């Protein structure tokens, strides 16, 4: 096993409600939460997973806790509606992981972005060299629609790592009909 | 929705100890902890409370953290060991509120639909009573804005409970009990004259804020109307109380009659025993 | 008007009212039926006595004149308060 | 503790003087040649060497400071540090300023009190501006009673006979918290005004003596008059007789001590007559302290002057030959007997010589002798208040 | 140490220090002396009342301990602030009742004053040959002092507040 803390960053914006990505996009990101919580059950249960959004608020309803059955109950009535702010999402998740219990856990975090965010590349490079001085690899999986080939988050992937800490893997969004498990099959292959 | 509060000093000391818990570590802004309560009438009571960890960066005042699992756990603890209590709000130690506090309020108004905060001061010198109460209701606006969700200043006090001062008045030890008859009245004179007319002069400094500034809510709804409740006495020169000098003489009347009669009887008290025992001691001293 | 005058003539109400003498009575009773004033209907002299009224909008010049008579009250009561306390200052011990 | 320490300390009290033969008479009583209970059959050995070399030091700087520097912990260094400061008056010892504060690092058990005493004795009446800072900007941030009370006595001891030179700092001590700096400001004005009838101390003295609610500081404040009024001692009893009727045994106890420590070289009949109903008190230890002060008042005293000598000796017989008195009444009673025949009526106390120069170890001895709630060899230092009447 | 805490919650409102704490010393040290307490001078200054005669019956391997109520500079002056500045008129601006305590005080004074003036009937000479010395000036100096001075300042309230 391995000691880390992955903060699932769901999108509750008003773009995640249609059915281009499979029979609900809510169900698409919900199956994503299913596979990451089962994956951290298959990982070390000493690790912890908590919920957070980037849109409409920074909503903490569960603590970053090693249980996730209550998170599976928190899957329901997510009601995705609001306006995206992922640039506060990185920092709010990072302070949530500076509110942890142990330092031997690593910090490999995922993120789900599904809307056009007003994110300057200077904003996310402040965040990115901040994470260079905060030791966090982030594996973002693009959902929804902002661009068919995301660039700002590609720039964050570029500006997070160098030569040793290349733990930034960006599944850009396939904005046409692509499956529910074919999106998350590549990070469960390689995060 | 809230009539007033009855708040014991014990919960304030329960704020003080967690202030001691945070003064030794890296203190970014302040304390945010749970305020339990004993809500019975539209009046309010608090017997006890406890805290919760909290940090807050200042970039978009939205990054702020509690632990609702820990909160409900120790709530279940103190609810089991005392079924009288329940949560009633929160508190903060920095005496000036900020814009994140509405997010704090509405994020904890989900357990019970009211969550009254408590401003306190760990270093109070100039204020009156530390305890303060807001409530989050809407009047929506005169211009009817999209949800002008306003804290509304509910009245407050320090509460009272039998035999909770057993520690307190034994500890402080310095109390001059029942100074009626000496200088308490002039302490109230100095402080109410100066420290209330400076509130008045800072109200007129806020009026100068309305002069040079103050377009914001300039507030021609409640200000002059409660100031008209003041303006029940427009006390301009020539003093206008020809119809009250005789009433003031009537005020002087009975008390000076008591003074004359009674203090003549007080001289009559002193002189008798003073003369008798005086010359007793004097010419029976030898 | 300056503070109240404490007693206000039929000419005043009838002059601002552009009405006769024998209607300001109905007027002040009708104001009691409205309930904006709690007044005593002083008409032994046709000169009316004043109580509390529901106020109207404080103007900018009325903000300034309010500052005038209000700071008059404020610093006069504060200054003569400090004078009373200056006489009451000697017996503290 | 004091079984060990008093057992090897009373030998050095008997060895007052005795310059050369100390090492080859305590060859069995080196710090490594005894195997104590814990640390005091080896602590009181160096204490007795400090008593032997009181105010007349040879190698009693290097020798003593090394054997305390080569000493296991702070729980040993006590009496060596006290006698080190006692003999190191004006020797400009720097290690007593260097290693004591960083020896305690925050505090000690009672050798922080020893540290305050040692730096005060080497810096007597000095205005040690290094140690004004490094003592009274140090006695606030720890919490115990012993370390703070001992630095209180130390910052009292560092300032002596000043007559103007400390009193703003004294009221700066007055504006501090309850048990420490106000108490020490009282002791420091008791030492800064030794020998004069200054009417400056008496203001805050009486004020904090009765107006205050803490009571040990009241006891200290009525103790202070014997410290400041030993040159003209006939002022006190006529007004401390009214202090004798306080609510508390604190102020009554200090009022019983004041008539003693003001006039103990004399045998005035009126102070005796006013100690009489005070040793007829309901509270036990105020009677005890009155008897202690009367044993101070009757040293060297023949019966032909004031006949209450035999009266109080047979009263001491009465209090010593029954069991149902106070527990430390016997402590005080045979203490009163050992004081009562000190040297065999050979030595006496005088805080002031005849030619107008004071006798500063007597002043030091009485201000030492008062605070016996801990470090009982503050009683043992009353040998330092004894004089060569020859 | 494992020190006990003993309390009775029905005692007083500001005064009593009801808490009681102990240290059971073992019966295995029955050979050695009981409660040495190296100095036993501040322990004797704990020994002051010989309190609780049934616990002093229970002095078989028990003794109470010193408990001071120490200062909190972070808390003491602000508790004093709470206490005083919330009880001196609350906001310090409120009462600075008054017109029926006139009659209440005149009753409470005069009805006691006639029995206060009875005893000079019985005053006489032959110094110890009479036995009933009791003071009579009590609560008619001071109650009338506080009463009339505070209510004449209440007659001053109108000139103090009003101009």
């Amino acid at each position: 096993m391995v000691l880390e803390s992955t903060m699932v960053c769901v999108d509750n914006s008003e773009y995640m409600r249609n059915g281009d990505f499979l029979p609900t996009r809510l169900q698409a990101q919900q199956d994503a939460v299913n596979i990451v919580c089962h994956s951290k059950t298959r990982s070390n249960p000493e690790n912890n997973v908590g919920l957070i959004t980037l849109a409409n608020d920074c909503e903490v309803l569960t603590t970053l806790t090693p249980d996730t059955g209550r998170i599976l109950s928190k899957l329901h009535t997510v009601q995705p509606k609001g306006k995206i702010t992922f640039c506060t999402g990185i920092r709010v998740a990072h302070l949530a992981l500076k509110h942890r219990q142990g330092k031997n856990h690593k910090m490999r975090i995922i993120a789900f972005v599904g809307s056009p965010v007003e994110d300057n590349e200077k904003d996310l490079v402040k965040l990115a060299k901040r994470l260079k001085k905060e030791k966090v690899n982030v594996d973002i999986i693009n959902f929804g629609e902002e661009e068919v080939n995301t660039e700002k988050l590609t720039a964050f992937v570029n500006t997070l790592n160098g030569k040793d800490g290349t733990g930034s893997h960006l599944v850009t969004v396939p904005p046409g009909p692509s499956l529910a498990d074919a999106l998350i099959s590549s990070p469960i292959l390689a995060g | 929705a809230v009539q007033k509060v009855v708040v014991h000093p014990l919960v304030l000391l329960s704020v003080v100890d967690h202030f001691n818990r945070i003064g030794k570590v890296g203190n970014q802004k302040r304390v945010v902890g749970v305020l339990l309560g004993s809500w019975q009438k539209k009046v309010l009571d608090v017997s006890n409370s406890f805290a919760v960890p909290f940090d807050e960066d200042d970039k978009d005042d939205s990054v702020w953290f509690l632990d609702h699992d820990y909160l409900e756990n120790m709530y279940g603890m103190f609810k089991k060991v005392n079924a009288r209590e329940r949560i009633v709000g929160w508190y903060h130690t920095g005496p000036k509120l900020h814009k994140n506090d509405i997010a704090i309020n509405e994020l904890m108004k989900r357990y019970c639909p009211n969550s009254v905060l408590v401003i306190i001061d760990v270093k109070p010198k100039d204020l009156g009573l530390p305890t303060e109460a807001y409530i989050s209701v809407e009047e929506v606006h005169d211009d009817g804005t999209p949800t002008s969700k306003t804290f509304e200043h509910v009245t407050s006090e320090i509460g009272a409970e039998e035999a909770e001062e057993v520690g307190v008045e034994h500890l402080l030890r310095d109390i001059k009990d029942t100074t009626v008859g000496t200088l308490s009245q002039r302490i109230t004179n100095q402080v109410h004259g100066l420290k209330g007319l400076n509130s008045k002069l800072l109200d007129i400094r806020s009026y100068l804020e309305k002069v040079a500034t103050g377009k914001l809510p300039i507030n021609h709804q409640i200000i002059y109307q409660l100031q008209d409740v003041f303006n029940l006495l427009p006390d301009v020169s020539l003093q206008e109380f020809v119809k009250a000098f005789y009433l003031k003489t009537n005020d002087q009347m009975v008390v000076v009659y008591l003074a004359s009669l009674i203090r003549s009887v007080v001289a009559l008290h002193n002189l008798i025993n003073n003369k008798i025992a005086n010359r007793d001691a004097e010419k029976k001293e030898g | 008007r300056p503070a109240n005058h404490r007693q206000l003539t039929f000419e005043e109400i009838a002059k601002s009212a552009k009405i006769t003498v024998n209607e300001v009575e109905l007027l002040v009773m009708k104001a009691l039926s409205v309930g904006l004033v709690k007044g005593s209907i002083d008409e032994v002299d046709k000169r009316v006595h004043m109580t509390w009224v529901q106020p109207r909008v404080l103007d900018l010049q009325q903000i300034k004149g309010m500052k005038d008579r209000l700071e008059f009250w404020c610093t006069d009561v504060k200054s003569m308060e400090m004078l009373v306390e200056h006489q009451a200052h000697d017996i503290l011990t | 503790n004091w079984a060990k320490f008093t057992a090897t300390a009373s030998l050095g009290v008997i060895h007052k003087g005795h310059e050369k033969e100390a090492l080859q008479l305590m060859a069995t009583y080196l710090p490594k040649d005894t195997s104590p209970g814990s640390a005091y059959q080896e602590g009181g050995g160096l204490y007795a060497l400090g008593l032997i070399h009181a105010n007349h030091g040879g190698d009693i700087i290097d020798y003593l400071l090394n054997q305390l520097k080569n000493a296991s912990n702070d729980i040993v260094r006590h009496g060596g540090s006290l006698g080190l400061g006692l003999a190191a008056m004006g020797t400009a010892r720097q290690d007593v300023y260097d290693l004591l504060k960083t020896n305690l690092y925050q505090d000690d058990a009672v050798t922080g009190e020893a540290a305050g005493l040692a730096l005060g004795l080497v810096m007597l009446g000095s205005k040690n501006a290094q140690a004004i800072e490094d003592m009274v900007g140090y006695a606030q941030e720890t919490q115990h009673e012993k370390i703070l009370r001992g630095l209180a006595v130390g910052i009292a001891l560092v300032m002596y006979g000043r007559m103007e030179e400390a009193d703003a700092l004294i009221e700066s001590l007055c504006r501090d918290k309850d048990p420490i700096l106000r108490r020490s400001g009282m002791y420091t004005v008791a030492m800064a005004y030794c020998g004069s009838g200054n009417n400056k101390a008496i203001r805050r003295l009486l004020h904090v003596a009765v107006s205050d609610v803490n009571d040990d500081v009241r006891r200290a404040a009525v103790e202070s008059l014997g410290f400041i009024l030993f040159r003209t001692p006939e002022q006190c009893p006529s007004v401390v007789s009214l202090l004798s009727e306080s609510y508390n045994p604190h102020v009554r106890y200090g009022a019983a001590m004041a008539l003693g420590i003001c006039c103990a070289g004399t045998g005035n009949k009126e102070a005796i007559n006013l100690l009489e109903p005070m040793t007829n008190d309901p509270v036990n230890y105020v009677r005890q302290g009155a008897l202690i002060a009367s044993a101070l008042i009757m040293i060297q005293q023949t019966e032909i002057t004031c006949p209450k000598v035999n009266q109080f000796r047979q009263l001491y017989s009465k209090v010593i030959n029954d069991k149902h008195d106070d527990v430390m009444a016997k402590f005080g009673a045979i203490l009163a007997q050992g004081i009562l025949d000190a040297g065999g009526h050979n030595v006496t106390i005088s805080l002031q010589s005849r030619t107008g120069h004071t006798h500063m170890p007597s002043v030091v001895g009485v201000l030492v002798f008062t605070q016996f709630w801990f470090w009982f060899p503050l009683s043992h230092f009353l040998s330092l208040a004894y004089t060569p009447t020859c | 140490r494992a020190v006990a805490v003993v309390v009775d919650p029905i005692q007083s409102v500001k005064g009593k220090v009801v808490i009681d704490a102990f240290r059971l010393i073992n019966a295995n040290m029955m050979v050695l002396g009981h409660e040495p307490r190296q100095t036993t001078s501040n322990l004797g200054h704990l020994n002051k009342p010989s309190i609780q005669a049934l616990i002093h019956g229970l002095n078989r391997h028990y003794y109470s301990i010193t408990i001071n109520y120490r200062k909190n500079e972070l808390e003491q002056k602000m508790l004093l602030n709470l206490h005083k500045k919330s009880w001196m008129e609350g906001l310090t601006l409120q009462d600075y009742v008054v017109k029926e305590m006139l009659e209440l005080a005149k009753n409470y004074n005069k009805a006691v004053e006639e029995e206060d003036k009875m005893t000079p009937e019985q005053l006489a000479i032959k110094n110890v040959g009479k036995q009933d010395p009791k003071r009579h000036l009590e609560e008619h100096v001071d109650v009338l002092m506080t009463s009339n001075i505070v209510q004449c300042l209440a007659a001053m309230l109108d000139t103090v507040v009003f101009k």
